[PDB]
């Protein structure tokens, strides 16, 4: 019953700022601290700051002049702003309750993913990856999920709404020109697969865009 | 700021072994108030990074008893006991003592196993991406070790060995077995000039490669 649900923009222009709004559920923040954390490929993890229960903020000094943490005790909220930001403050933000002493409600949001840039959103186009008997060996059959032409990142695919999860294999996304790609794997037992139907499900958050995509024998 | 150190980058690990991951804080770690506040990190790919240890050495809720953490001061490691697939991920110290607060590098862990021949599967385009003028043909690798592995395409007996875009999963959950999949990107009209498509895999496994094709008419 602990939650830290996370709303924000995918897509922010250079030099505007970014809004993330995080709503706990589970627990109060008259009691509990909330932390905030990016993560980039480039300078890994990085903690940002913290709003303590009392409304005490402390921030991360090469952030502070650009950074604000507020909240709303009653509504359950938590607010992230950061100005003017550059490029290299493309990144996951994640709000988070970390650095526990008795408590356990140690838990990290979903994340944000918010790309820098001036370009446009562009959702996803979902084709199916139907295997045939060419797309079998031994017992199993691999299906598949193709997910295409999108920007920005991120893009989750799951099979089955998550309810398939072993041998499950998503591949990181790659840019072709402008717009990424990716694709995803799930193997099952060739048993299943005249009568069972095998469903991927593709969200791209930037977008709204939440597709539910049959996959069938050819 | 205090810096965290994470020792080594990469850690490889037998399936059943014992793991040990190092992190080294700069200087010493203790609050104020005299807690060390010492937290360990698990992130599988995709997912958000979930506590395993906190206070140098408390296990959180749902951790089985296989993690446990130690040290003192600057110096802690986490010891994982019988690795499986499902500790596979990336993991990270991070020190809550002082402001700023910081995150060690990351250790990713990587599984020692049995070698495993690849399954090939191949996927002509769908007609929905032909109705848009495209054509991608895909081609997966499946459930393979080690990670090193060739693919070859072939165009009607024709090899195409330029344009074929390879993107590869990390270690499997389940198996610790690595996945790969090879897309030729083809318009709709440069996809229906041929007719036999093959994808070809060479694996150190087999030195007669696994081979998949399809016909378009
Ligand atoms: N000797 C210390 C002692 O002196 P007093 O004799 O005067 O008590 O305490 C002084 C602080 O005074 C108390 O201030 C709180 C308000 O606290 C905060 C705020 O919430 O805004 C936070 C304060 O920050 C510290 C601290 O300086 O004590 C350091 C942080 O690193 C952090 O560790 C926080 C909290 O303890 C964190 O709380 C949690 C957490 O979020 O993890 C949650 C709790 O439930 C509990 O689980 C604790 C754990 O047990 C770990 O401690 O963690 O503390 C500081 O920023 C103050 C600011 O200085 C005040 O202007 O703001 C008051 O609480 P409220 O009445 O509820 O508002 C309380 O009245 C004060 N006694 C300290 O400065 C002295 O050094
Ligand atoms: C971003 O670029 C600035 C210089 O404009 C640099 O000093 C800073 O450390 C960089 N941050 C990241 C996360 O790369």
């Amino acid at each position: 019953e602990v939650q830290l649900q996370e709303s924000g923009p995918g897509l922010v222009q250079p030099s505007q700022s970014l809004s993330i709004t995080c709503t706990v559920s589970g627990f109060s923040l008259t009691t509990y601290g909330v932390h905030w954390v990016r993560q980039s490929p480039g300078k890994g993890l990085e903690w940002l700051g913290v709003i303590w229960s009392g409304g005490t903020t402390e921030y991360n000094a090469a952030f502070i002049s650009r950074l604000s943490i507020s909240k709303d005790n009653s509504k359950s909220q938590v607010f992230f702003k950061m100005n003017s930001l550059q490029t290299n403050d493309t990144a996951i933000y994640f709000c988070v309750r970390m650095r526990i002493t008795t408590d356990w409600f140690a838990y990290w949001g979903q994340g944000t993913l918010v790309t820098v840039s001036a370009a446009k959103t562009t959702p996803p186009s979902v084709y199916p990856l139907a295997p045939g008997s060419a797309a079998q060996t031994n017992s199993m059959v691999t299906l598949g999920c193709l997910v295409k032409g999108y920007f920005p990142e991120p893009v989750t695919v799951t099979w089955n709404s998550g309810s398939l999860s072993s041998g499950v294999h998503t591949f990181p996304a790659v840019l072709q020109s402008d717009l990424y790609t990716l694709s995803s794997s799930v193997t099952v037992p060739s048993s299943t697969w005249p009568s069972e139907t095998v469903t991927c499900n593709v969200a791209h958050p930037a977008s709204s865009t939440k597709v539910d995509k049959k996959i069938v024998p050819r | 700021d205090v810096l965290m150190t994470q020792t080594p980058l990469s850690l490889p690990v037998s399936l059943g072994d014992q793991a040990s991951i190092s992190c080294r804080s700069s200087q010493t770690i203790v609050h104020k108030n005299g807690n060390t506040y010492l937290e360990w990190y698990l992130q599988k790919p995709g997912q958000s990074p979930k506590l395993l240890i906190y206070k140098v050495s408390n296990r959180f809720s749902g951790v089985p008893d296989r993690f446990s953490g130690s040290g003192s001061g600057t110096d802690f490691t986490l010891k994982i006991s019988r690795v499986e697939a499902a500790d596979l991920g990336v993991y990270y110290c991070f020190q809550g003592s002082h402001v700023p607060y910081t995150f060690g590098g990351g250790t990713k862990l990587e599984i020692k196993r049995a070698d495993a021949a690849p399954t090939v599967s191949i996927f002509p385009p769908s007609s929905e991406q032909l109705t848009s003028g495209g054509a991608s043909v895909v081609c997966f690798l499946n459930n393979f070790y080690p990670k090193d592995i060739n693919v070859k395409w072939k165009i009607d007996g024709s090899e195409r060995q330029n344009g074929v875009l390879n993107s590869w999963t990390d270690q499997d959950s389940k198996d610790s077995t690595y996945s790969m999949s090879s897309t030729l990107t083809l318009t709709k009209d440069e996809y229906e000039r041929h007719n036999s498509y093959t994808c070809e895999a060479t694996h150190k496994t087999s030195t007669s490669p696994i081979v998949k094709s399809f016909n378009r008419n």
